RNA sequence: CGUGAGGGAAAGGUGAAAAGAACCCCGGGAGGGGAGUGAAAUAGAGCCUGAAACCGUGGGCUUACAAGCAGUCACGGCCCCGAGGGGUUGUGGCGUGCCUAUUGAAGCAUGAGCCGGCGACUCACGGUCGUGGGCGAGCUUAAGCCGUUGAGGCGGAGGC
RNA sequence: GUGGAGCCUGGGAGUGAGGGCGCGAGCGAUAACGUCCGCGUCCGAGCGCGGGAACAACCGAGACCGCCAGCUAAGGCCCCC
RNA sequence: GGAUGACCCCAGGCGGUAGGGGAGCGUUCCCGAUGCCGAUGAAGGCCGACCCGCGAGGGCGGCUGGAGGUAAGGGAAGUGC
């Protein structure tokens, strides 16, 4: 019996092209160029899932540093005080507190200043 | 929860007397106000820092033999058109540019950083025309 | 590529034409050219060990007995060739045609009566096989044919 | 196209 | 209520007729007529025929008024190309494409 | 009146009546669990060093789930290395009832 | 010369960007004073043969 | 196509039935618009289905101070669908196509304009392991012969 | 010392163009991104990740998947960052 | 653990080229099939932000299409660009 290609290569090509919607020129129309774009896209996604965690923490640290200087100390002084105070509130929440509850961040500075 | 992202705030104008200040050590502080990194709500992808007005830029100060030896460069694109001008000459001719060049080189390249440069208003001499904005003098 | 009707000419020179090198148009890389490893006539048969098919025949009949699905008949009373004759008989035996039956008998008249029933495979004792036994839900044999099955597995 | 124009000769790199 | 015409297999190059169809899209029938009459382009003759034909369809078949007709839509699709042989030097045959257009014109009634 | 709780190795600010998705907890739906408080704020201010002693965040388990499917793709050039992997992170959905304290 | 050649195929975006200056400008038309028909200025009217106020040719 | 020996294609399908579209309108015609046939006419003869490249019209978002393997991560805006989701992309972060060959390529080394279809580890008989079964000091038949007409049996010559 | 340790019998391979670095030598000119051996290591195949401005083989370290959580490594903390 | 995948618990491994090994998906064809799905719509096509699967894939729904298709379990290859 002969098994000719038939519907397979076309359905396989559509799976790719549908994933490539939004791409530029042939990168969304040409199955080959779509696939090449998706190799790079899939590695970028993996890589930026890793980088997102560092992006946001680095932002958080900046916002914390700024609220600290208003109370007289720099970030590296503040973090050390919380370690010595035993306070374990993380940087995602120190940042939300720095901006949404400056009276709670305020005392958090005092507990840090007083723990050295 | 998501990390807070600030709604558009009206910015704050500031004012600095550059008399007898050290060019590079003032530029980092101006660069920071322009980035807004002194604000607990700092956000990297928006222009939300301070409007910074500087005066007495003619009286900026600089250590070592930099007046004779520091050279600013400009290349026109033409054969031989690398122009070299020393700080001495620049302060004698366009003193607003000494600071302007130092802060511009300490801002991020790309669209947003280019907008931040537009928010810096350096003048020579002790007077500025922005009284309408009622700027808040700083001490740096 | 050598059984194909085309010529063995090189279609264009090996070099300096700006095209791919090619030989004749019967190469399987060409549309209309040869087939690389397509089928050729084959002999799928093989000598399965006699003991193994002797045992399988014995085992298959045993299976239908172990479900109480095998029936020996002494003879087929009023069955003289007519279908409705064999049906009538099938009634008085509990073979109402909701189960597939392998009818095994040397009686030419009886096989002829049942050949057309969709639920009946018919068979001479000399042809008792395991495919037809397993193909069907219950078995029915001459006591004459049961003797023939008892010989072939001795 | 059964007629192929012959290629130009290469620049002699000897 | 709309009225359409299609000139199919006009032996003209689509890209060429489109320039002419671009002068008339969204014009009234009177403006599209005056425009087409003094356009210095082969494709104007073919467009005029489709325009008038669609307008006749509007008046005759679809109970529309000649005074309120405008070109609501108009476009030039490409049809099968005529392939012809152009002989070149050193014995080569170039294949000229004598292209083909399907010309469509759709008219509405501009109320007011 | 908010609390900063810890669950799943991540910290969350939660107020009474806040639906939240945390890592998957081992509790039948409908049932109630208590979360550890690292900070109370809003009307008073209580700073845990690290965990506040009396405090507790009451949470009701609405259900468990699988998030939308991240495609985890891996490619290495010139080496015919390709890997495709579909990931759906399991989660638990809590409704913050009350901040004990 | 040495037979210059397009190094790359021109994208749909670049092809059409070049045609950004290819639209026809519609013909300059003015109504004819005599018969009120639209016609290009400074030509004898082809619907009544009137120019400069007088009949100039048969139509 | 080749002087010639010789080479050597492409090209199938309306519909159940031609009922294959009278007649009218624009038009030189071609084509179309109505009418009519049909269960169906984007089944209208350039006819079943009708993919993709490719070309076009319309709509949403977007763009004329901007540096780019074209994506990805984040946030914001606008449009759409109804504590969410889809489309688009302004800014910020990060980011050296695919294949091949190579000690080493994004590589200014190779192949590829793009799309669709064709396209490359098989069969025979012998061998050597392994393996699922049968039989076991035994195991096994070949060619033929008989029977069936998708029925199986016989045949010990011979081989291990 | 229980380790993707070792030994024995057998089935299937691929490889038999290596390269940089450290150290030991020879050749070279106490030249080469030079050449040829030895010990080791990385790239090869980890052109995945952090640092080194950028950069296979230098320093850090062996990426099963997810997280808007925490600690560090080299290297860093005036601004770009 | 229970008693030989019947699921659970604890711990450890899981970068990878040449290459070895394992388990799967899908295509055409045969048995299953004188069956069963089918004009209250076959295969094929076009969507889908929905369901299952690590994946290859499989469903389900809407549009198209108009006459075929084919299960659990096995069998054989012109089997995936
Ligand atoms: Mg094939
Ligand atoms: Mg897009
Ligand atoms: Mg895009
Ligand atoms: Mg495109
Ligand atoms: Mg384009
Ligand atoms: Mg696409
Ligand atoms: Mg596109
Ligand atoms: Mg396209
Ligand atoms: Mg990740
Ligand atoms: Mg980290
Ligand atoms: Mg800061
Ligand atoms: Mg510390
Ligand atoms: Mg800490
Ligand atoms: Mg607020
Ligand atoms: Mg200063
Ligand atoms: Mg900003
Ligand atoms: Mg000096
Ligand atoms: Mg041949
Ligand atoms: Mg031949
Ligand atoms: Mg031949
Ligand atoms: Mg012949
Ligand atoms: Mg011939
Ligand atoms: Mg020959
Ligand atoms: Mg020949
Ligand atoms: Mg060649
Ligand atoms: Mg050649
Ligand atoms: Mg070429
Ligand atoms: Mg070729
Ligand atoms: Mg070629
Ligand atoms: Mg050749
Ligand atoms: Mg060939
Ligand atoms: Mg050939
Ligand atoms: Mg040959
Ligand atoms: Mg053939
Ligand atoms: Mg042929
Ligand atoms: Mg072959
Ligand atoms: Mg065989
Ligand atoms: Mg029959
Ligand atoms: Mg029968
Ligand atoms: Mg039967
Ligand atoms: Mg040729
Ligand atoms: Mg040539
Ligand atoms: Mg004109
Ligand atoms: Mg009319
Ligand atoms: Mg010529
Ligand atoms: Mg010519
Ligand atoms: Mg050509
Ligand atoms: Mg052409
Ligand atoms: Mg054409
Ligand atoms: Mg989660
Ligand atoms: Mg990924
Ligand atoms: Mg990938
Ligand atoms: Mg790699
Ligand atoms: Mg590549
Ligand atoms: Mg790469
Ligand atoms: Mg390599
Ligand atoms: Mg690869
Ligand atoms: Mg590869
Ligand atoms: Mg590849
Ligand atoms: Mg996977
Ligand atoms: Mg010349
Ligand atoms: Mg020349
Ligand atoms: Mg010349
Ligand atoms: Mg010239
Ligand atoms: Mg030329
Ligand atoms: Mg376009
Ligand atoms: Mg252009
Ligand atoms: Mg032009
Ligand atoms: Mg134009
Ligand atoms: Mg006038
Ligand atoms: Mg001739
Ligand atoms: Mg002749
Ligand atoms: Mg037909
Ligand atoms: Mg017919
Ligand atoms: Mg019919
Ligand atoms: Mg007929
Ligand atoms: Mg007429
Ligand atoms: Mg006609
Ligand atoms: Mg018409
Ligand atoms: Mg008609
Ligand atoms: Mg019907
Ligand atoms: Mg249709
Ligand atoms: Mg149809
Ligand atoms: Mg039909
Ligand atoms: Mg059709
Ligand atoms: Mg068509
Ligand atoms: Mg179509
Ligand atoms: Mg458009
Ligand atoms: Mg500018
Ligand atoms: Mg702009
Ligand atoms: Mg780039
Ligand atoms: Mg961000
Ligand atoms: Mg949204
Ligand atoms: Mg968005
Ligand atoms: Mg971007
Ligand atoms: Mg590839
Ligand atoms: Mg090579
Ligand atoms: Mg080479
Ligand atoms: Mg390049
Ligand atoms: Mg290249
Ligand atoms: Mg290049
Ligand atoms: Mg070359
Ligand atoms: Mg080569
Ligand atoms: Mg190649
Ligand atoms: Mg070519
Ligand atoms: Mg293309
Ligand atoms: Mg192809
Ligand atoms: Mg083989
Ligand atoms: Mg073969
Ligand atoms: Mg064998
Ligand atoms: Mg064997
Ligand atoms: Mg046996
Ligand atoms: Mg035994
Ligand atoms: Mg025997
Ligand atoms: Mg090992
Ligand atoms: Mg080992
Ligand atoms: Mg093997
Ligand atoms: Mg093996
Ligand atoms: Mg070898
Ligand atoms: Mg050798
Ligand atoms: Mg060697
Ligand atoms: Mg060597
Ligand atoms: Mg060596
Ligand atoms: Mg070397
Ligand atoms: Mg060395
Ligand atoms: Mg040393
Ligand atoms: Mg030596
Ligand atoms: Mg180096
Ligand atoms: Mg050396
Ligand atoms: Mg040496
Ligand atoms: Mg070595
Ligand atoms: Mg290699
Ligand atoms: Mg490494
Ligand atoms: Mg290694
Ligand atoms: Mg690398
Ligand atoms: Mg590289
Ligand atoms: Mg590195
Ligand atoms: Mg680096
Ligand atoms: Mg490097
Ligand atoms: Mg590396
Ligand atoms: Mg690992
Ligand atoms: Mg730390
Ligand atoms: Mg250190
Ligand atoms: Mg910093
Ligand atoms: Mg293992
Ligand atoms: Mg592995
Ligand atoms: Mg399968
Ligand atoms: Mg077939
Ligand atoms: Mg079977
Ligand atoms: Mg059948
Ligand atoms: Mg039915
Ligand atoms: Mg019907
Ligand atoms: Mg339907
Ligand atoms: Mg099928
Ligand atoms: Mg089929
Ligand atoms: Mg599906
Ligand atoms: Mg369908
Ligand atoms: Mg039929
Ligand atoms: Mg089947
Ligand atoms: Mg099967
Ligand atoms: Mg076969
Ligand atoms: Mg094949
Ligand atoms: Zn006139």
């Amino acid at each position: 019996p002969r098994a000719k290609t038939g519907v397979v290569r076309r359905r396989k090509h559509k799976k790719i092209l549908k994933l490539a919607k939004g791409y530029w020129g042939l990168r969304s129309k040409s199955f080959r160029k779509a696939r090449e774009t998706l190799f790079a896209a899939g590695n970028y996604a993996y890589a930026h899932r890793k980088r997102r965690k560092r992006d946001f923490r680095r932002l958080w640290i900046v916002r914390i540093n700024a609220a600290c200087r208003q109370h007289g100390l720099n970030y590296s002084t503040f973090i050390h005080g919380l370690k010595k105070a035993g306070i374990e509130v993380d940087r995602k929440n120190l940042a939300d507190l720095a901006v949404r509850e400056p009276q709670v961040f305020a005392e958090l500075v005092e507990r840090a200043k007083a723990a050295q | 929860m998501k990390t807070y992202v600030p709604k558009q705030v009206e910015p704050r104008w500031v004012l600095i007397d550059a008399e007898g200040k050290t060019l590079g050590r003032l530029a980092t502080k101006i660069a920071t106000l322009l980035r807004g990194k002194h604000r607990p709500d700092w956000t990297p992808n928006v222009a939300m820092g301070d409007f910074v007005v500087v005066v007495n830029a003619d009286k900026i100060r600089v250590t070592g033999k930099k007046l004779e030896q520091k050279i600013y460069t400009r290349y026109s694109g033409y054969p031989g058109g690398l122009k070299k001008i020393p700080l001495e000459k620049m302060l004698a001719t366009h003193p607003e540019r000494v600071l302007e060049h130092a802060v511009k080189g300490m801002l991020p390249k790309g669209p947003l950083g280019r907008r931040l440069f537009k928010r810096l208003k350096v003048y020579a001499g002790p007077d500025h025309p922005h009284q309408a904005q009622r700027p808040e003098k700083l001490e740096v | 590529r050598g059984e194909v009707a085309y010529s063995g000419r090189k279609i264009w020179p090996q070099k300096h034409t700006g095209r791919a090198r090619h030989g004749d148009i019967g190469a399987p890389i060409f549309v209309g050219g040869g087939v690389v490893f397509g089928p050729k006539p084959r002999d799928y048969s093989y000598t399965l060990p006699k003991k193994v098919r002797k045992k399988g025949l014995a085992m298959a009949v045993a299976d239908r007995a172990r479900e109480g699905k095998l029936l020996l008949v002494e003879a087929f009373a009023g069955v003289n060739g007519k279908t409705k004759e064999f049906l009538a008989w099938a009634k008085e035996a509990g073979l109402d045609g909701s189960e597939s039956v392998l009818l095994v008998t040397g009686n030419e008249l009886v096989r002829r009566a049942a050949r057309n029933l969709p639920w009946v495979v018919t068979l001479a004792p000399e042809g008792l096989n395991v495919y037809d036994i397993v193909r069907t839900e219950r078995l029915v044999m001459d006591l004459d044919a049961w003797e023939v099955f008892q010989n072939r597995i001795g | 196209p059964v007629y192929i124009p012959r290629p130009r000769p290469p620049h002699p790199r000897l | 209520m709309e009225a359409k015409a299609i000139a199919r297999y006009v032996r003209i190059s689509p890209r060429k007729v489109r320039l002419v169809v671009d002068l008339i899209r969204g014009k009234s029938l009177e403006e599209a007529r005056n425009i087409l009459r003094y356009t210095n382009k082969r494709g104007a003759y073919f467009v005029a025929k489709v325009l008038e034909s669609a307008a006749a369809n509007a008046v005759n078949n679809h109970d529309m008024l000649e005074d309120r007709l405008y070109v609501k839509a108009a476009y030039v699709d490409e049809g099968p190309a005529l392939k012809r042989v152009l002989p070149r030097a050193r014995g080569r045959a170039d294949i000229i494409k004598k292209r083909t257009s399907h010309i469509t014109v759709i008219l509405g009634e501009k109320h007011g | 009146m908010f609390a900063i709780v810890k669950t799943g190795g991540k910290q969350y600010r939660v107020e009474p009546g806040l639906k939240l998705r945390v890592e998957k907890l081992d509790a039948e739906p409908g049932a109630t669990v208590e979360l550890p408080v690292l900070l109370l704020g809003g009307e008073k201010t209580v700073v845990g060093t690290p965990v506040v002693e009396g405090a507790s965040v009451v949470a009701e388990v609405l259900g468990h789930g699988r998030g939308k499917k991240i495609l985890v793709s891996k490619f290495k050039a010139k080496v015919q290395y390709r890997r495709k992997k579909g990931h759906r992170q399991p989660y638990t959905e809590l409704l913050i009832k009350e901040i004990r304290g | 010369a040495k037979h210059p050649v397009p190094k790359k195929k021109t994208s749909k975006a670049r092809r059409d960007a070049r045609r950004s200056h290819h639209a026809l400008t519609p013909p300059t038309l003015v109504p004819c004073p005599e018969c009120k028909a639209m016609k290009p200025p400074h030509t004898v009217c082809p619907e009544c043969g009137y120019y400069a106020g007088r009949k100039v040719l048969e139509v």
